[PDB]
């Protein structure tokens, strides 16, 4: 029983780590989208 | 010059509006100001020049009651250009001490927000315009943040996750500004803002920062049912382990707590677990 | 310490790559330079304790790197005619959401500290992808983990060089150079550029593995290793300039002594 | 113990699905990001 418990714990740790890994990509993509629309409106001002 | 028709066989008009600018800083409080904005009115009835000045001078007026005149002027002014907002946000430096200026500016910009779109035609781009507001909040003042909260609440009556995260940071700085300028109005607007957030929650497309904001605003100012939904979502994760999280919540709501109702709540939650 | 190197590689043999074992390894032994970067990646959370997963993490890293670079190109914030520390500045400010508007905007202290770390980091690790993750996490743990002790570092340095050499401290008080000693380059910027990089990551082993006040001791070991030059001077200007124009001879010995110093005050 | 083994399989499956969901979210975000980048180049088509 105890052995299965620790197995579960380690697997949980592994999964959550590799998940937040890609969550970093998520955060970065949102930041890229943000600054994009910023400069979009900027050049919109620069347009006419 | 009120006789003037929109014809321009002349050129020095830019200098005369420079003069209108120089003089409007000190005019009558109800008539000569009306006359100077009246002479500004036909300016849009003609092609115009670099008018960053027009921005910085048609802004410190929305405070006094003239709302409809400035509203008409600026609404019809928003034609033939959009860069208005750009310089507006370029007015977010060295101006932390210009409460009326930023007040009027952002209140007018709120036209670009869901409250009332009398133009309805320009590129929406709200996510872009938002963080300019976070900047403008660099200095804590009542009325500016007041119009800000009123404008954001109107906007949120409705997607773009970035919109959310930004306004999240906005209200975060808001709650940061609450413990110091403890007015007896923004308390309301803030907590009822949390409420209406919890109502459009079902179609919010937002994140869970909301809940942790309550943890920052755990001061009982926040409603009780707020705390109910809060503990519900916060126990929602705890299913097999993460005991430390459970006991941290337990502390925050069994030892450090007054309303026994939520104490019963957390207790039965523990019992279920 | 080749036996230490084999103990390191056997610490790395298991697909369960603990950090506290590596933390102790660091706190008692400087690391092999070739394997330094690697452990730092796992030391700085860039890699989980399971190496087989690092494959995917690399894809996530390369992706969030290409993405930000391509974006900065699109907005033209960065130009291909820029340096390695400078090119990363657009990515940091952006990733931190505080990216400015004018590419020619003036800089801020954090910018220069971050810029210095990137230049030093580039020398430390050849891999640009590894360097971006390293500098990021390092500056991070500075501003969020060890910022608890960063403001009160000069007083601690005076206290710790005090009981071991009061002679190079007593003269300073008379000198009126104490309140103007800018350890930032050696404490906040962490020796990045003044001391030779190629021979600097020895202390940064324990630093990235969590040694904060150790720079204090290294600062102690810059007043011991170069006592005469500081003593041959008095005014804060000459003192601080000598601290800037410090030779590049024996950083090795400075760090080797700071090892035992940090052992003496801390353990 | 048998129930615990079943629970471990269920948690592994749940972890797999959440990862894929987040990745797909990133993909969707990427589509707006690429579309936004395009319109930028289109308006560059002015000058």
């Amino acid at each position: 029983l105890l052995e299965q418990k620790k197995y579960l714990e380690d697997v949980k740790l592994q999964a959550r780590g590799q998940l937040q890994a890609a969550e970093s990509r998520y955060e970065a993509q949102k930041r890229i989208t943000q600054v994009f629309e910023l400069e979009i409106l900027d050049l919109y001002g620069r347009l006419e | 010059l009120d006789e003037y028709i929109a014809r321009m066989v002349q050129m020095i008009c830019l200098l005369c509006v420079r003069t209108a600018s120089s003089v409007d800083i000190e005019v009558s409080l109800q008539v000569l100001d009306a006359v100077v904005c009246y002479n500004c009115l036909p300016a849009e009835s003609l092609p115009l020049f670099i008018v960053t000045l027009c921005r910085t001078i048609n802004v410190k007026e929305l405070c006094e009651p003239c709302w409809k005149l400035m509203r008409n002027l600026l609404g019809t002014h928003l034609g033939h250009s959009a860069i208005y907002n750009m310089c507006h946000l370029m007015e977010d430096r060295a101006y932390m001490e210009d409460a009326p200026l930023l007040r009027g500016a952002v209140f007018f910009v709120g036209m670009a927000l869901w409250g009332a779109h009398r133009l309805y035609s320009l590129r929406n781009s709200p996510t872009s315009v938002l963080p300019s507001f976070y900047q403008a909040m660099a200095c804590p003042n009542e009325v500016v943040s007041y119009e800000i909260v009123l404008s954001i609440t109107r906007l949120i009556k409705k997607w773009d996750i970035l919109l959310n995260i930004i306004e999240r940071l906005l209200q975060q700085l808001q709650t940061l500004d609450s413990p110091e300028l403890r007015t007896i109005v923004h308390d309301l607007l803030t907590t009822v803002e949390e409420l209406c957030d919890q109502n459009e929650f079902h179609g919010s497309q937002e994140r869970y920062f909301e809940l942790v904001e309550r943890c920052a605003d755990q001061r009982p100012e926040s409603s009780l049912l707020n705390l109910i939904s809060y503990r519900a979502q916060s126990i929602h994760p705890a299913k097999d382990g993460w005991i430390q999280n459970l006991q941290a919540l337990m502390e925050r709501f069994f030892r450090s707590e007054s309303r026994g109702a939520v104490r019963i709540k957390v207790l039965d939650v523990l019992s279920f677990v | 310490g080749v036996e230490e190197k084999k103990s390191l590689e056997i610490l790395l043999k298991d697909d369960r790559l603990d950090t506290e074992k590596l933390c102790t390894f660091s706190q008692r032994f400087p690391l092999p330079s070739m394997y330094r970067a690697l452990v730092w990646k796992v030391l700085l959370g860039i890699l989980p304790p399971h190496h087989e997963s690092h494959a995917k993490v690399m894809m996530y890293r390369k992706e969030q790197y290409l993405d930000v670079l391509h974006a900065l190109k699109v907005v033209r914030f960065v130009s291909d005619a820029t340096p390695q520390a400078e090119v990363y500045l657009r990515m940091y400010q952006l990733e931190s959401g505080k990216l400015p508007r004018s590419p020619s905007f003036p800089l801020e202290p954090d910018d220069e500290v971050f810029l210095a770390i990137a230049k030093a980091m580039e020398e430390m690790v050849e891999d640009s992808v590894d360097c971006y993750w390293i500098t990021r996490r390092f500056v991070n743990q500075l501003n969020t983990k060890y910022r608890d002790s960063l403001p009160q570092l000069p007083k601690a340095f005076e206290q710790y060089l005090n009981l071991e050499d009061g002679r190079l401290l007593t003269h300073l008080r008379m000198c009126s150079a104490a309140p103007k000693l800018p350890y930032d380059l050696w404490f906040k910027r962490c020796f990045a550029g003044c001391l030779p990089e190629s021979s600097l990551q020895r202390v940064w082993d324990k630093v990235v593995s969590g040694s904060c006040k150790i720079l204090v001791f290294v600062a102690v070991e810059i007043l011991l290793t170069f006592k005469i030059k500081v003593m041959a001077l008095n005014s804060a200007e000459k003192i601080t300039k000598f601290l800037e124009n410090i030779p590049q001879d024996s950083s090795d010995a400075i760090v080797s002594k700071a090892i035992d110093l940090w052992h003496k005050h801390c353990g």
